[PDB]
C-alpha cells in the first residue's frame, strides 16, 4: 500500500500536495498500528489504538472532502465514476472507525489485542480505499480536459 | 513521441512503450459484473470491475471475455479494456501517442474497421496501426526466414514467410487454442468428481491446466504408464483449501491440440496444419521452412511440446530434411516484442495511418494501409 | 432367461422385466432411520426402512436419499435399496436375471465401476449394462433423431442425438433438477408463514409442488396477474388438518428452470442449455434437432412447460426453422421403456457385460463396453 | 417411398414375390396412417393407428426373416453388408413399434393426434428402411454370382 | 477460395460438410464479371450487387463482392497464389502454337465444356480477353451449349455407339496377352 | 563472407577506408560468435556472446550513416537503388539485434546455446546485408561519374 503512494513524485497541482500528505500521514498511522500487532511500535496501548483510529477517520474525512472537489472539478468519464464510489466506501468506513472507536474506549474503560484487531482491519479498509481515490483523482484531473512513474515492466519470465 | 504498442490478445491484454524491451501492463482481458445483492450502503456503487480488479474479486462477479476467439464480440466491454489499459494501468493520454494494436490473420474486415474507428474517435490517438500477430513473432525472433506457429487464447495460425516476402495462400488459420483446452481440461476433470461449472472456476481450471498440464511425446505409451502406476499424478489445492489429484487428465487436455477430434472439431493437429501450411508454399523455400519453426504464444508453453512438435513433423517430412523447433524462454511475449521492434524503427515513421488520412477516408484506410 | 431394468434414479426407483411396457416397482429411494426413543417391547428392532414402507412412517424417521445429483454417496443405504428392489418389490432371484441400470452422463467414472462391482459381486447377477438416459428416452420416444432434454430429480441433461450417432461434445450436464426446485418451495413458501423444515416436511413440500405448481407462459404478465387478483390462488391441506394457500408461489418455483438466478446458481436456464448444445452441433443436422425436442423425466412435467419452452427456443432459433417440442404423456417412465426397448432386442445380447469378462477383466471392463 | 417398390416388374424369383407383396403391404398401410395425418383415410381412431402400427411391425418381422435367408443365400460382396446393416435397422425399428404401440395402448385406455404421431413416424422410419432392403436384397441374389427398370435419364437443363 | 474470402465477412465454413455449403453457394450466387476493376467500383459503391442465401439452419448470409471475386480466380490465377496465366491466355496460347493456317478456324471455334464454365457471363468475358489478344480481323466467337455440363458424356454416347468404333475396345483376350500396358497402345 | 572483404586492396577513397575497416571488425566479430558455435573461442559465455552482438549492432549504425552519405553523394543509377535498399535491411537488422540482445540478457539475469543461436543468425544475416553494402556503395561512388581485384577465371570443366 505504501508502494502505491510513493511513486508519486513532486484541480490537481492546486489541492494535490494537501491529498497526498493526506494519505502519506494515513500510511504512516497505519504502520504505527501494524507495528502495534507485531509487537513493537510506537503506541503500545489499546488506547492510543483508538486514538490513531480516530484520527484516521479524521484524515478520511478531510481527504473526502477534497477528493470530492476535484471529482465535481472534472468532467465525465469513467475515472470519476471509479472516483464517486470510492469515496462512498470512505465515507462508510469513516462512520465505522467513529462508532466503533467510542464503542471499543466504552468497552476498555469498563474493564486487549482482539480488541485493536477491528480498528486496525477498518482502518486497513479505509486505507486501501485511499490510495485508489488519489490515483482516481489524479487521472480524472490530469489526463482528462506531482506526478506517477510509468510503471515497471514485468518480468519475461516467472519463476 | 514514443509509440504505444497494446497487443490485446484474446485472452491477455500486453500493453508497454515501443522501443522497450517488455510490457508495463499484463492483465486479463475480463469485464466482471456483480451478481449477487449488495447490502451494506456505499459498497457496490461500481458497475464493472476491469482486469486485475475483476480477478481479485471473481468471487462475486461473472468474468466475461470481451474478444473470443480473435473477434471482438463486445465492443462497449473492449471500450471499457482499452480506456483501463490507456489510463489506469499504463497512465498515459492517448492523444500524445500512436498506437501499434495487433490482430490474428483471416478475421473479419469490421474488426480492423471498429478498432480503427474507435482509436481514431473516442481516444483521439494521433497514429495508429494494426499488425498481423505472427509477423511481430518473426520479428522478435530475430529472423526473417520462418514459419510462425502462433498459438494463444482464441486461435492457433501459421504464417510462412521467405526472406520479408509472406505467402498469403498458405496462412492456415485454425480456431483451436488455449480456452477450449481449458472447456476440454474442465469436461474431462468432471470424470474424477470435480464439477466446475462457473466462470471464477473456468478460471481456477485454467490455473490447473496452466501449473500440471503438460504435452506428452508418445500418447499411448504415456495412457500406458499413467493406468500401470500412480507416478503421473500431482495434487493442485483450490482456494478452499481443497485437495484434486489429477494425474491421467494432466496429457489429455494438450493432445487436444494434437488430435483436434478429442472435442469434437474435423480439423487437423497443429503438426499436420504447420506441414500442410509447409507444403503449399514454393518448393525452393520448404528447406528453409523446415528449419525454423518458430513457435509463439501462450498456449505454446506446454512442458514438452517443441520435442513432440519436432517428433511429429520429422515424421512428415522427408528424411532428409533438418527440422528443428524454435521456442524461445519468452515466447508468450514474443508478439509483443516484435511490436516494440515494429513500432520504434526509423523505416516505419512513414506508415503509420496519421488522423488526417483517417479524416479524408474513413475507417477504410486500414485495408489499404495494412 | 428375461432381463431386469432397474432404472435407479436420484429420487425413484423404478424396476420391471425387459420387454414389458410398465415397471412392476414404483418407489421413492429413500432410506429412513428411527430417530425417537422406542418404548415398548418388540417394536424398534428394525434399524432402517427403505422405500414405500419409510414413506408410511415418515412421522418418526429421518429419510436420506442415497443417490444425491445423479452420484451415489452412501453406498450402503443403495445395497440396501437394490436388496429392497430385488427381493422384497420385484420378488426375483438376481442370479437368474441379466440387470439393465440407467446413469446420468458426465458422471464419475467411480460410479460405473462400483455400480458394477457391487452387481457382480453382492447380487451376483450374470450379466449388466449401463446405459445413458437420455438414449433410452430417445429409445421409447419412437424416433432415432432428436435431442432429449432429461429432467429429473437429480440432474437436468441434454444428449442430441442424429440418427443413431450421438454428439459427446455437445451433451450439458446441469444440475438443477427437482430436489432444488423443492428446496426453492420451501425458501419461497416461508414468506407467506409455512416453515417446513424436516425431511418429512420435504416431503410434504414435494407434494405441493407436484400437485399444485406450474410454469407460467410469460413470467412478468402472470406475476402481474397474481399481484392484481387473488385468481391464481389455490389451497392444499396438510396431514394435520390445516389449510395452505399459495397464489404467487404456484409458478415462482419451476421458473427456477428457466431462470437459475433464482437459487445464486449462475448457468442459463434449460432453454438456453438446449438452445446452445444445439448450435454446437454440425450445421446440418440442426434443422432436424430443432423439430425433435424429446422431453423426458420427472420434472419436465409441470402443466404449461412445453409451451413455455418452444415460446423460448423459438425465440431464440432462426425464424425460418420449425421448432416442436415432443412431450409425450408417459414421459415420466419414457426413460424404462427405452430399457425394456433396448434389453429385450435380439441385436443387443451381444453387448451384455458377462461375469466371465468382468473376472477376466476387473470393474474398469464398464469403460470399455458402455 | 412407393415409387422406388412402383418400378419392380413381373434366392429371388422364389422368396422375391413374397417380399414384393410384404413390401407392397406396408407402403399401402403407411398411406393410410398417413391419410390419418392428413385427416381423411381409411382409419379414424387412434386406435387404429395402434392396430395399423403393429400389423406394419409384424410384416417387418417377416420380410427380415425372407431377406435374412437371401443374405445367408449370396455370396460374399459390399451389397450384402448394406443388406445386413439394413436388416438390423428393421430389427430396432421392428422391436420399437411393438413396444411404443404397447405403451399408447395403455395411455389411450386410462384415458390425440401426436399419439400417433410417433407411431407413424416410426413406421415411416421402418419404411424407408425397407424400400433400401428389397433392392439389396435383389441386388446381391441377381446380379452377383421380379426386375426393376434401368433409372430414368437426368434432365440436361435443370431450371 | 470462396471459403477463403468468406471468412472476411464473418462467415467461417470450416469442415466438409460446410465445404459442400460453400460449393452450394458458389453454384447459386457466384458469377464472373465482365469489367472486373468497374464491377469492383459498382459493388464499392452501392449496395445493388448483394445477395442473400440461407443456410441449412435458418441462418441469412450476405455476400456481395465475393460473387465475381471467386470466378475471377480462372482469369487471375494469382488470386490463389498460382503463377500460371489465366484461362484466356492459356487458350490463346494454345492457339498460337498451332500451325499458322488453321489459327483461323480455331479462333472461330471455341468450344467450352465442363461444369465450372457455366458462370452466368463466362462466355462474354472470354471472348472480350481474347478479340485483345487475337489479331483485330479475325472473328472470334465462344461456342456455350446449354447443356454444356454433360458435353463430356454426350461424346462418350456418340463415341461408344458407333459402327466404325466397335474395332477399337480394349477386349478382354488382348488385355490377358498383353497385360495393362494395352491401354497405352490402344488409347 | 570474408573473402568478399578479402578482396579489397589498398566519396571513395575519404570515407572508404572508415567502411572497409568497420566491415573488417564486423567479420572479426561475427567468426568469434562462430567459433563460439564451433566452440572452442575468445568468448565462451552467453553474456559475452550479448556484448558481440550489441558491438556489432553498433557498428552497423556507423557503417549504415557512412554509406547514406556515399549515396547522396553519387549520382542516379541502378547501383543506389541496390545501395539504399541494402541500408534499409541493415537498418532492421539493427534494430532487431539491439532489441534482442536486450531480451536476452533479461531471460538471462532472470535465470544455453541456443539462448545465442538466435543472436548469432540476425548478425550473420546483418553481416551478409553488409558485404553487399561496400561493393555498391564502392562501385556507385567510384565508377560512375581502396581496390577491387577483377574476379577469378570460371574453371572450364566442372568435376
Ligand atoms: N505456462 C503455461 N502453460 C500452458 N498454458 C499457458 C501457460 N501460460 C498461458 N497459457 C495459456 O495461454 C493463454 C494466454 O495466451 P496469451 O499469450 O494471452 O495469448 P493472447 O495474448 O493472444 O491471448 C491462457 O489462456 C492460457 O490458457
Ligand atoms: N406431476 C409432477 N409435476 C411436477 N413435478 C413432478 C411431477 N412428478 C414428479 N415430479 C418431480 O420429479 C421428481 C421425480 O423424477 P423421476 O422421474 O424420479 O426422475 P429420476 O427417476 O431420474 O429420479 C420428483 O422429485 C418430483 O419433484
Ligand atoms: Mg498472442
Ligand atoms: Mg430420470
Ligand atoms: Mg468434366
Amino acid at each position: 500500500i505504501q508502494a502505491q503512494i510513493d511513486i508519486f513524485k513532486v484541480k490537481w497541482d492546486e489541492t494535490g500536495n494537501d491529498i497526498i500528505s493526506l494519505a502519506n500521514n494515513m500510511c504512516k498511522i497505519m504502520m504505527s498500528m501494524t507495528e502495534f500487532t507485531r509487537g513493537c511500535g510506537p503506541l503500545k496501548t489499546t488506547m492510543d489504538v483508538i486514538r490513531a483510529a480516530q484520527e484516521i477517520s479524521l484524515n478520511g474525512s478531510k481527504l473526502n472532502a477534497l477528493a470530492r472537489q476535484i471529482g465535481e472539478e472534472s468532467a465525465d468519464s469513467q475515472t470519476k465514476k471509479d472516483l464517486l464510489a470510492y469515496l462512498s466506501q470512505i465515507t462508510l468506513y469513516c462512520q465505522q472507525l467513529n462508532i466503533c472507536s467510542k464503542v471499543k474506549a466504552d468497552v476498555t474503560q469498563v474493564g486487549a489485542l482482539d480488541s485493536a484487531m477491528s480498528l486496525i482491519q477498518t482502518a486497513r479498509n479505509l486505507l486501501t480505499a485511499v490510495v485508489q481515490t488519489v490515483k482516481a483523482a489524479y487521472i480524472a484531473s490530469t489526463k482528462f480536459r506531482w506526478r506517477m512513474a510509468p510503471p515497471k515492466k514485468q518480468p519475461l519470465i516467472r519463476p | 513521441t514514443t509509440a504505444l504498442v497494446c497487443d490485446n490478445g484474446s485472452g491477455l491484454v500486453k500493453a508497454g512503450f515501443a522501443g522497450d524491451d517488455a510490457p508495463r501492463a499484463v492483465f486479463p482481458s475480463i469485464v466482471g459484473r456483480p451478481r449477487h445483492q449488495g447490502v451494506m450502503v456505499g459498497m457496490g456503487q461500481k458497475d464493472s470491475y476491469v482486469g486485475d480488479e475483476a480477478q481479485s474479486k471473481r468471487g462475486i462477479l461473472t468474468l466475461k471475455y470481451p474478444i473470443e476467439h480473435g473477434i471482438i464480440t463486445n465492443w462497449d466491454d473492449m471500450e471499457k479494456i482499452w480506456h483501463h489499459t490507456f489510463y489506469n494501468e499504463l497512465r498515459v493520454a492517448p492523444e500524445e501517442h500512436p498506437t501499434l494494436l495487433t490482430e490474428a490473420p483471416l478475421n473479419p474486415k469490421a474488426n480492423r474497421e471498429k478498432m480503427t474507428q474507435i482509436m481514431f474517435e473516442t481516444f483521439n490517438v494521433p497514429a495508429m496501426y494494426v499488425a498481423i500477430q505472427a509477423v511481430l513473432s518473426l520479428y522478435a525472433s530475430g529472423r526473417t526466414t520462418g514459419i510462425v506457429l502462433d498459438s494463444g487464447d482464441g486461435v492457433t495460425h501459421n504464417v510462412p514467410i521467405y526472406e520479408g516476402y509472406a505467402l498469403p495462400h498458405a496462412i492456415m488459420r485454425l480456431d483451436l487454442a488455449g480456452r477450449d483446452l481449458t472447456d476440454y481440461l474442465m469436461k474431462i476433470l468432471t470424470e474424477r468428481g470435480y464439477s466446475f461449472v462457473t466462470t471464477a472456476e473456468r478460471e481456477i481450471v485454467r490455473d490447473i491446466k496452466e501449473k500440471l498440464c503438460y504435452v506428452a511425446l508418445d500418447f499411448e505409451n504415456e495412457m500406458a504408464t499413467a493406468a500401470s502406476s500412480s507416478s503421473l499424478e500431482k495434487s493442485y489445492e483450490l482456494p478452499d483449501g481443497q485437495v484434486i489429484t489429477i494425474g491421467n487428465e494432466r496429457f489429455r487436455c494438450p493432445e487436444t491440440l494434437f488430435q483436434p477430434s478429442f472435442i469434437g472439431m474435423e480439423s487437423a493437429g497443429i503438426h499436420e496444419t504447420t506441414y500442410n501450411s509447409i507444403m503449399k508454399c514454393d518448393i525452393d523455400i520448404r528447406k528453409d521452412l523446415y528449419a525454423n519453426n518458430v513457435m509463439s504464444g501462450g498456449t505454446t508453453m506446454y512442458p514438452g511440446i517443441a520435442d513432440r512438435m519436432q517428433k511429429e513433423i520429422t515424421a512428415l517430412a522427408p528424411s532428409t530434411m533438418k527440422i528443428k523447433i524454435i521456442a524461445p524462454p519468452e515466447r508468450k511475449y514474443s508478439v509483443w516484442i516484435g511490436g516494440s521492434i515494429l513500432a520504434s524503427l526509423s523505416t516505419f515513421q512513414q506508415m503509420w495511418i496519421t488522423k488526417q488520412e483517417y479524416d479524408e477516408a474513413g475507417p477504410s484506410i486500414v485495408h489499404r494501409k495494412c
